[PDB]
């Protein structure tokens, strides 16, 4: 019981997750573009 | 100077199917690489 | 077995993480979608746009064949 | 465990088995000296890689 | 007993009889090392050094003898071209007859060494047992690795007592061993200056002797011989083995892109000279220089000389070959004759045409003719109904320059094809295929077949150093791991993985 | 919802899973319009 | 406690994702080789390189985006951002291929320090290395193809390209031009591979199918206990099932974990060593007695020579697209075809 | 850059929501291991 | 077919060769 | 002094900065922190 | 003549396999 | 010189073949 | 049937005496024989 | 190259002399 938020764990999840989901939304958009 | 028998020395082994595995081997490299050998 | 932090089922079904994360989470996704849709990225990256590949005059692969002044070649080809 | 004069006059050379130096001891100058070999081997490959290109030379046949 | 991979285990604690083994390998190279000069010595032939020099004869240690001053035989020739020079004792046969006999030497050494292991040199007085101060050994090593690196820089290789190296010019027409001075500026970071060479010798051999004598006095700390198990001679074996795969790939890499060390007079030209048109620039350049003062199109091509033209020819790139076309390039093309002189194909309207030449990755190559500003002109069609460009239709002539077929030119469209096939290989030359028997495929150099070796070598070698060093470092748990070993491998018991003493 | 101050662990994945069907679908969707689509 | 023993302690914590001093090396290193990848399949053309779209801002999907090869021009340049040809311009680093180099320095440096993860953990925890000795096959396969093969070669543009379909293109262009499948380490390394494959089959569901009644469920998952001191299936029903059907069988378990460590690593190892040799175009391309027999007679004819004709083939049709920085034109009629086709 | 901002302007967004609904913990945290 | 000349010397060696060491390795075994 | 020359010093100097000694320094002040109870 | 020495290593691999499976060691439970 | 092409396989087996005859039993010899 | 130990089966052995002079025998005759052989 | 046969065999047999004397069976009385 209460555990520390801010771990190693937690910088190993993010430093994937975020730069995967902004990934993904460019690449959303890229399936709008026009030739 | 004396000639002393060596301790260090000790007995080899191959076991019969390590035999067959070996020469089993040694048969399937001959048959891959003679195609080559002989161009 | 646990080595000290807190368990993914936890967290992940807490309230908070998902008053954190219903923001954060579509954030990113349309912070990647503005990049891509500024045309940021072309920029960035150097990427060209779909009318951009051959220029009026350049019809032909902008192949580089220069060892060091890669700059001017690729200013060249535009 | 044969004696020979040879081995005597070698005997000195064989007799510190085991021997340090408690602690770290010079681990730090190794060190040191292991960084500027590293950046020496660098300097090299990338001259002979042509990423590095200084004057009065050409990595070429022709020199 | 011992499993067959393991034999040689046994001198592992036998410091007697593994130096008896290391002797009886010593013995066994310089045995190979003295017959292989033999067998290549009994088959070299010498007459030719332009068109059949020892590299298109498979000649693989002869180039290291002559690298280093070794040129003559004691049978009145040198690779030099030369003839009636009086190498003294230390010719080709005098050398291969030194290691003979110091294979024999060693050899009588190690049975030496073999029978009377027990010396009392090998063992502590401390305890009782056989035991090297590994250490001690590596600063005595390195001392002496040292004296002898700076005595080759420092006397061979300058001249000052000894032959120096072979150099050469940039197009590998006039190379002989000379004494080379060293260049202590940043040119001797050059892998093309043989002064780098020199000046390295001399400045490592210099920074061995210092280590040296620095390893024979300063003993090493506690966590360094813990760590790095100093008291294993597998730990030595390990990074020797490292070391040694390091070596190998700069040897490979050197070979294969050239350098001071590896002049193409010896080892034949590289592949990146047939890549960029080395050769075939340079002859350009003086044609167009003789051109330049008056000289007609046959006398400028007729002073080009037949060995540069001859490297200027794909079957001399070491990237032609292939892994089962054994032997000498002679036993491919055949023996080089003579050069035939430079073409220049002109089609019916006055286009003069550029055959495109093979590049090293194809086997097979379509003949393609091209005038000045890169538009085909002509071509050897595969289908014929729709040909258009073919040397039939466009009137391809040849006409010869220099060489065999100087002044020579040849309208019959079956003569234009075929030496436009030829011209696909570069400069053109007549070969002997009769005395080899040769087959018509492209052999490999020693420049290639020594980097294959020595590329494979070592990527096995790093095999070996991973083996070995975990031989090492695991050396607790070789025959299987503790029949304890619950908890400590259990998750979140402890605050650091293993460390009992943490929670 | 049946346990009150957390969400069930399964509400959590049936929404994330048909999240991640949707940027599937999505580009599965833009293979065959815009860019890349041959058109 | 010295610095160096507290910052051991904290490195080599239990914790959910182990760090260790070889995490020192792998993690930037990993990291910066799985984005540099996902960055250039993302956002980065081919387009000065190989004139190709190869990222999916351009519309390419995940079969054929890739961080493709760097330029032929640049021959075996190490490419930095901070490098002659770049110049710290970020924007030409990544259109002159930079992110090839990139990626492929940092995954082998990942790789080092992965092993290293291996050695580090596995002498923490007590058990014997084997694990970074089979790595060892991977790491073989990676230095000979990604770094050895293109070294050999003019330039990195041969290396192959990191994605899917440059990979493929990479596989074709070796068979047509290096003949590959006729190469007996390339055979060998099919045979290791083939062979880890069926034993991973074959003992599996051996187990599977000898396991012991130790529970009452059809379920049979429930009736292990990983604390269990006794084997939970049988071998000797195992060994005379198969000793009865195949003739022969193990007897020994640890030879047979060892054998499927064995068998694919091996493999591994002998198929790079053939890549090392055709890093210096030293083929297995052809048969000279054969070759000289049909050159001579018309009527010869193998599967050899047939595959000989269709790497022709491959070779005329596929190299003007496939190398663009060579200007090779080949006029129509010279290109080799058989009839109707 | 008016692009770079708006591409910018959500991931500061996501920031600080995350900032202002996890801070206090976050400094409890910070403040218990010094 | 014009083969190799050294082809039959070689497949032969490169077989009896080993042959002959996990013969004499098996047999001795037990000594 | 070239530009290439300039640029490898600057490399050397711009990767210690950059990830040698902000981690070594990270790395040795976390350790510091969270150190292990015997 | 090739063909004999084909024949032949074929041949030794199959008598190979009929004698490691016909004269195999046998296992043994002990 | 044109000598028999069998002359090295058969001299190389001639003293092979006895050879590791030999080798073999007096390897095995006090098993 | 059964499978029984045959009780009439002998060791062989060579001395190393034997073992030189049938080496040398063999090198003598391979001496002798080989320049016939080459014709 | 019939000549590496004939030296082969020429040092096979010096080399089983060298062993036959260096390396004999002693002689022991018992
Ligand atoms: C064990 C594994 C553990 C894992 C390790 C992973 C980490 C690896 C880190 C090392 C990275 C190595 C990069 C090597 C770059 C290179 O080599 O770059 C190549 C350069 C040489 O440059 C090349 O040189 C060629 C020849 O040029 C020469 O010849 C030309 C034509 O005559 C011109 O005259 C030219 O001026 C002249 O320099 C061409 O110019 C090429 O275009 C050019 O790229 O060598 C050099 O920098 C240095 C040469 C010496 C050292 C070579 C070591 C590597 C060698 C591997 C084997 C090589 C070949 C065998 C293949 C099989
Ligand atoms: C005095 C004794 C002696 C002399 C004068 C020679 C001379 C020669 N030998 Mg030879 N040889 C010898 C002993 C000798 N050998 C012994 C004992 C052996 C058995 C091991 C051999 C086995 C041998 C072979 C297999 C070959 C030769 C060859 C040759 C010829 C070329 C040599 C060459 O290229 O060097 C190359 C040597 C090096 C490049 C040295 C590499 C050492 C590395 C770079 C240093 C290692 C790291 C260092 C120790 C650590 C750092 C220390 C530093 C800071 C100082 C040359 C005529 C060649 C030949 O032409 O055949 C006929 C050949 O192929 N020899
Ligand atoms: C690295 C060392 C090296 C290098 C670079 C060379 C290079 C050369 N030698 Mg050689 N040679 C060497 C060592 C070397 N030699 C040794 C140690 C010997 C003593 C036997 C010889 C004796 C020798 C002779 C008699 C001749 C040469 C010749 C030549 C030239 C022709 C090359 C050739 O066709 O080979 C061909 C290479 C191959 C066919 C590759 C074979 C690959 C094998 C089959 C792989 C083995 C697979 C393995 C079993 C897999 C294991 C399975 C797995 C489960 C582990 C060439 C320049 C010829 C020459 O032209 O002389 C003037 C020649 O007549 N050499
Ligand atoms: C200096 C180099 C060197 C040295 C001194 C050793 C020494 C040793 N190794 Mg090792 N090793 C090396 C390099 C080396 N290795 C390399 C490069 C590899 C990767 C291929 C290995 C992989 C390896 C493994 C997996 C093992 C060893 C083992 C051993 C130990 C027993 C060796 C033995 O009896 O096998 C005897 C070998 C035979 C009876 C027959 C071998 C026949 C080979 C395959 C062909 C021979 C070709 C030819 C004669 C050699 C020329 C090659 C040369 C040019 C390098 C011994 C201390 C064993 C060990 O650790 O024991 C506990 C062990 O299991 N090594
Ligand atoms: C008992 C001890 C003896 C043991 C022998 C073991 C024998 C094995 C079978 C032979 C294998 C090699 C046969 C080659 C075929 C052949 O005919 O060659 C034939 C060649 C000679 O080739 C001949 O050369 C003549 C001129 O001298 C003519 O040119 C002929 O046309 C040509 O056939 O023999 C060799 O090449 C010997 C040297 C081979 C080594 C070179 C490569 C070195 C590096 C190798 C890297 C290997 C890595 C493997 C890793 C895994
Ligand atoms: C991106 C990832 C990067 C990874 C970074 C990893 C973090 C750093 C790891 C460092 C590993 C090496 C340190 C080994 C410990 C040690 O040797 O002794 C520890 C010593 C002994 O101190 C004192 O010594 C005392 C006595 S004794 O001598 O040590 O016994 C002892 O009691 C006490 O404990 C101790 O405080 O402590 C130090 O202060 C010496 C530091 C020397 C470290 C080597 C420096 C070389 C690297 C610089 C590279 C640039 C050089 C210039 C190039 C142009
Ligand atoms: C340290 C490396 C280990 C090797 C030791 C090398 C030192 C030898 C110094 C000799 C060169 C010095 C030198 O230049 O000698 C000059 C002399 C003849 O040289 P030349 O006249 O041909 O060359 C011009 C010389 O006068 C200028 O050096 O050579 C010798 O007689 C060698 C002298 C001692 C012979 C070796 C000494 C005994 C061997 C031990
Ligand atoms: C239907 C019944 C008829 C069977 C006919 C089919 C033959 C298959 C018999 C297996 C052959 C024995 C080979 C291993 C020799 C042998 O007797 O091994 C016996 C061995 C038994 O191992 P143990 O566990 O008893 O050994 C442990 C210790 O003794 C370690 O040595 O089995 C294996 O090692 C399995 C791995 C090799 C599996 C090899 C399969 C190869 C397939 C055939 C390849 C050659 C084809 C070439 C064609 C030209
Ligand atoms: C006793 C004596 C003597 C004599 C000596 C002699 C005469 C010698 C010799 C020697 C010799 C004459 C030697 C040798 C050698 C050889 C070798 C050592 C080899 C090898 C091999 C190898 C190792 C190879 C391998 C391989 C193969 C097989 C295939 C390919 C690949 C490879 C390369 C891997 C004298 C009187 C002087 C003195 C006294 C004592
Ligand atoms: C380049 C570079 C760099 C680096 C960077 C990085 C490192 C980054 C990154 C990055 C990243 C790291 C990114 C990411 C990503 C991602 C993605 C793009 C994803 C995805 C996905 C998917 C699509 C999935 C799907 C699926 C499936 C299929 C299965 C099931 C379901 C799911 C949904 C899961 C730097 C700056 C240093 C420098 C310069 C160069
Ligand atoms: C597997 C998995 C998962 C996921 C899942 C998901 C993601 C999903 C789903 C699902 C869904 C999302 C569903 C659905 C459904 C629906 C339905 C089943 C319906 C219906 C109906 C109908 C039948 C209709 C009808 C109609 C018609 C006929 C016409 C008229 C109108 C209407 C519309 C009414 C989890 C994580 C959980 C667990 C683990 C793994
Ligand atoms: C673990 C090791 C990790 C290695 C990698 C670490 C990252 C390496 C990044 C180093 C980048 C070097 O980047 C390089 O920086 C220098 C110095 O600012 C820039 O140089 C710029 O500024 C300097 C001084 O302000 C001027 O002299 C120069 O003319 C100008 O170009 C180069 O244009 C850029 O190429
Ligand atoms: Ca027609």
């Amino acid at each position: 019981v209460t555990y520390p938020i801010f771990t190693v764990r937690w910088l190993a999840v993010h430093t994937l997750a975020v730069p995967s989901v902004f990934f993904v939304g460019a690449i959303a958009a890229m399936q709008f573009i026009q030739r | 100077m004396d000639r002393n028998s060596n301790p260090n020395r000790q007995p080899v082994e191959l076991n019969r199917t390590s035999l067959y595995l070996g020469l089993l081997l040694v048969a399937v490299l001959g048959i891959l690489f003679s195609s080559y050998f002989f161009n | 077995g646990t080595t000290g932090e807190r368990p993914f089922s936890d967290i992940v079904t807490s309230i908070r993480y998902w008053v954190i994360h219903s923001i954060t989470i579509p954030m990113l996704f349309i912070a990647g979608w503005l990049f891509v849709s500024t045309g940021l990225a072309y920029d960035a990256f150097g990427t060209p746009r779909p009318d951009e590949y051959f220029t009026q005059t350049r019809q032909e692969l902008p192949i580089l064949q220069e060892r060091y002044d890669i700059n001017q070649e690729i200013q060249e080809f535009n | 465990a044969q004696r020979t004069r040879l081995g005597d006059i070698l005997r000195p050379l064989n007799s510190e088995y085991g021997k340090v130096v408690p602690g770290w001891g010079t681990t730090p100058v190794m060190g040191v000296f292991m960084a500027l070999f590293l950046v020496f081997l660098l300097i090299i490959l990338q001259i002979y890689n042509s990423s590095l290109i200084l004057e009065g030379f050409s990595v070429d046949w022709a020199g | 007993g011992l499993p067959w991979y393991r034999v040689h285990t046994v001198v592992l604690n036998d410091p007697g009889r593994l130096i008896s083994v290391h002797l009886m390998h010593t013995a066994l190279v310089a045995g190979w090392a003295g017959s292989m000069a033999l067998y290549e010595l009994a088959i070299f032939d010498s007459s030719d050094a332009v068109l059949n020099p020892m590299w298109r004869q498979g000649m693989f240690v002869l180039p290291f003898m002559a690298r280093l001053g070794v040129t003559s035989s004691w049978n009145g020739w040198s690779v030099t071209g030369e003839t009636g020079l009086d190498p003294g004792f230390w010719s080709f046969e005098g050398v291969a007859a030194a290691h003979i006999v110091l294979s024999g030497l060693l050899f009588l050494a190690a049975v030496w060494h073999w029978v009377f292991w027990d010396l009392e040199l090998f063992v502590d007085p401390r305890t009782g047992e056989s035991a090297l101060d590994l250490p001690k050994m590596f600063g005595i090593h390195l001392f002496l690795s040292g004296l002898l690196c700076f005595g080759f820089g420092a006397f061979h290789l300058t001249g000052v007592w000894g032959p120096g190296m072979w150099v050469s010019d940039p197009y590998g027409l006039t190379g002989h061993v000379q004494p080379v001075a060293p260049e202590w500026g940043p040119a001797g970071f050059n892998p093309f200056n043989p002064g780098g060479v020199v000046a390295h010798h001399i400045a490592a051999g210099i920074v061995g002797i210092i280590a040296g004598l620095f390893h024979l006095t300063v003993r090493p700390p506690e966590r360094l011989y813990k760590a790095l198990r100093m008291g294993n001679i597998e730990t030595v074996l390990s990074s020797s083995i490292a070391a040694v795969f390091f070596a190998a790939f700069v040897v490979a890499g050197t070979m294969w892109y050239g350098n001071a060390t590896t002049p193409i007079e010896l080892f034949g030209p590289t592949r990146y000279q047939w890549d960029k048109g080395y050769f075939q620039e340079e002859i350009q350049r003086r044609v167009d220089s003789q051109l330049a003062e008056g000289a007609s199109l046959s006398e400028a091509w007729s002073t080009i000389p037949e060995k540069l033209a001859f490297y200027d020819y794909v079957g001399n790139s070491p990237a032609k070959g292939g892994l089962f076309r054994t032997g000498a390039m002679n036993s491919g093309d055949g023996i080089a004759q003579e050069w035939i002189g430079h073409p220049i194909f002109k089609d019916k309207e006055g286009r003069e045409l550029e055959v495109r030449r093979m590049p090293n990755f194809f086997e097979t190559f379509p003949v393609i003719m091209t005038d000045a500003d890169g538009v085909v002109r002509a071509d050897i069609p595969f289908r014929r109904s729709e040909s258009k460009f073919s040397v039939e239709q466009t009137g391809v002539t040849v006409s010869f320059y220099g060489g065999a077929l100087d002044g020579q030119t040849f309208s019959n469209p079956s003569d234009v094809k075929k030496f436009a096939r030829k011209a696909q290989l570069g400069e053109g030359f007549d070969f002997d295929t009769e005395t080899f028997n040769s087959d018509g495929v492209f052999r490999t150099s020693p420049r290639g077949w020594f980097t294959f070796g020595h590329a494979v070598f070592a990527l096995l070698f790093f095999f070996g150093h991973i083996w070995h060093g975990s031989r090492t470092l695991f050396r607790d748990v070789f025959a299987g791991v503790d029949p304890g070993l619950e908890e400590q491998v259990e998750f979140g018991v402890f605050a650091k993985v293993g460390d009992l003493s943490t929670r | 919802m049946f346990a009150e101050g957390r969400i069930p662990l399964w509400v959590v994945g049936v929404v994330a899973g048909i999240g991640a069907i949707g940027v599937l679908g999505l580009f599965f969707y833009g293979a065959y319009a815009g860019l890349g689509s041959s058109m | 406690r010295g610095w160096f023993d507290v910052l051991d302690d904290w490195l080599k914590r239990d914790r959910f994702v182990f760090i260790g001093w070889s995490g020192l090396l792998l993690f930037p290193c990993a990291f910066m080789a799985l984005g540099g990848w996902l960055t250039g399949t993302t956002f980065v053309t081919s387009w000065y390189t190989h004139g190709l779209a190869s990222s999916y801002l351009e519309g390419a999907n995940f079969l054929t985006v890739a961080v493709s090869s760097p330029a032929d021009a640049f021959g075996h340049s190490l490419l930095f951002l901070w490098g002659p040809e770049a110049q710290g311009n970020l924007t030409r680093w990544f259109q002159i291929g930079g992110l090839w180099p990139f990626v492929a320095l940092h995954g082998a440096f990942g790789l080092i320090g992965f092993m290293l993860r291996q050695f580090e953990i596995s002498r923490l925890v007590g058990i014997r290395p084997y694990n970074a000795i089979a790595f060892s096959g991977p790491i073989a396969v990676f230095v000979s193809v990604f770094l050895m093969y293109p070294l050999g070669q003019s330039s990195w543009f041969f290396a192959p390209s990191f994605g899917v379909a440059g990979i493929f293109r990479f596989i074709l262009f070796l068979q047509g031009f290096h003949n590959w499948t006729l190469n007996p380490f390339h055979m060998m390394g099919v045979a290791g591979i083939l062979g880890g494959a069926l034993l991973c089959a074959i003992h599996g569901a051996t187990v599977e199918n000898t396991l012991f009644e130790d529970g009452e469920d059809s379920n049979t998952f429930r009736a292990f206990e990983p604390t269990q001191a006794e084997e939970t299936y049988s071998m000797v029903t195992a060994n005379r099932f198969w000793s009865q059907i195949f003739g022969i069988a193990f007897s020994n378990k640890r030879w047979l974990h060892f054998f499927m460590l064995f068998v694919p690593v091996t493999g591994l190892w002998m198929s790079s060593v053939g890549i090392v040799g055709l890093a210096l175009n030293l083929r297995a391309y052809d048969f000279v007695s054969q070759e000289l027999r049909a050159a001579e007679d018309p009527e010869f004819e193998t599967f050899y020579t047939k595959n000989i004709l269709l790497n022709e083939g491959m070779r005329a049709w596929m190299a003007p697209q496939d190398q663009p920085h060579e200007n090779f034109i080949f006029p129509e009629e010279v290109l080799p075809r058989g009839n109707a086709l | 850059d008016w692009r770079v901002i708006v591409v910018v302007s959500p991931l500061l967004i996501a920031a600080t929501w995350a900032a202002i609904n996890i801070g206090a913990a976050a400094i409890r945290q910070l403040q218990d291991v010094l | 077919m014009q083969v190799n000349n050294l082809g039959f010397i070689a497949s032969i060696l490169f077989v009896l060769v080993p042959t002959v060491f996990l013969l004499i390795l098996f047999i001795q075994t037990g000594k | 002094m070239t530009p290439s020359l300039a640029n490898f010093l600057w490399s050397l100097v711009l990767g210690a900065a950059i990830v040698l000694i902000p981690a070594t320094v990270g790395l040795i002040f976390i350790s510091q922190k969270d150190k292990i109870t015997r | 003549m090739e063909s004999v020495a084909y024949i032949l290593v074929l041949t030794m691999a199959l008598a190979v396999l009929f004698f490691a499976i016909a004269f195999r060691e046998p296992p043994r439970i002990e």
